[PDB]
């Protein structure tokens, strides 16, 4: 209804679109320049290229684990590879779409914050947070008993046991031995911690986006 | 509101959940 609100919904639908381009040029194995950006994505709002990349970028490490890293400064261009080093992005089989490296970290990172083990109630409450559920299929991760138990099970990334001792069963989750040499404990506790205290960048109101002009 | 923006903020409430 109003000027100011439909632009920030103009910015905010380019964060999405440029979020899924990158997510295409990962997926394609191709760098990308700034450049490119500016033509075929955000055309008509080059000058707000900071905030939109910068939304983008942000969203891609959070959601899907993807770092969006420039290779040379002069030339503008940027490399996309997956967080922290790890070599696995779950682009395989029939999920060629959507990487689940995000959700992997996520599980990582609370597991390491609980130190040895995380409790299997602890993870659910954990995924429970961020809309993921046991049993149910998420539209972006899938669903998430089959990727704890038996994807990141079987790439070595997690393990799943029993308590010793317990009654009756009880299950615990703990670091297999790819992730103990892809990534640490220190480094994804850093990860986690540097994205938590990223400043959110604001949408520019339309005044202070001519300004930028 | 959009699709992707709630993904975006539940990954960002994920974040903080560990992060405390």
């Amino acid at each position: 209804a109003d000027a100011e609100s439909l632009f920030r919904e103009a910015l905010s639908n380019k964060v999405d679109e440029l979020a899924h381009f990158l997510l295409r040029k990962y997926r394609a194995k191709e760098l990308v320049t700034k450049a490119e950006m500016l033509e075929r994505v955000i055309k008509n709002y080059k000058r707000c290229f900071p905030v939109i990349f910068g939304k983008a970028s942000e969203s891609l490490k959070m959601i899907f684990g993807i770092d969006v890293k420039e290779v040379d400064p002069t030339s503008n261009t940027y490399t996309l590879v997956t967080c922290l080093g790890l070599s696995y992005d779950g682009l395989l089989g029939n999920n060629q779409i959507f990487p689940k490296t995000g959700l992997l970290i996520i599980v990582l990172g609370t597991i390491a914050m609980e130190g040895d083990s995380a409790s299997e109630e602890e993870i659910w409450e954990e995924l429970g947070v961020m809309g993921v559920y046991d049993g149910r299929e998420h539209t972006v991760y899938g669903e998430p008993r089959k990727l704890l138990t038996q994807d990141w099970v079987q790439e070595n990334y997690l393990e799943y046991r029993q308590v010793p001792g317990s009654n009756p069963a009880r299950y615990e989750f703990l670091w297999g031995p790819r992730a103990l040499a892809e990534t640490s404990y220190v480094k994804v506790l850093e990860h986690v911690v540097r994205v938590n205290a990223r400043v959110r960048i604001a949408y520019p109101s339309l005044r202070e986006a001519a300004l930028l002009e | 509101k959009s699709e992707f923006q709630l993904l975006v903020d539940q990954a960002r409430k994920g974040y903080k959940k560990i992060a405390g």
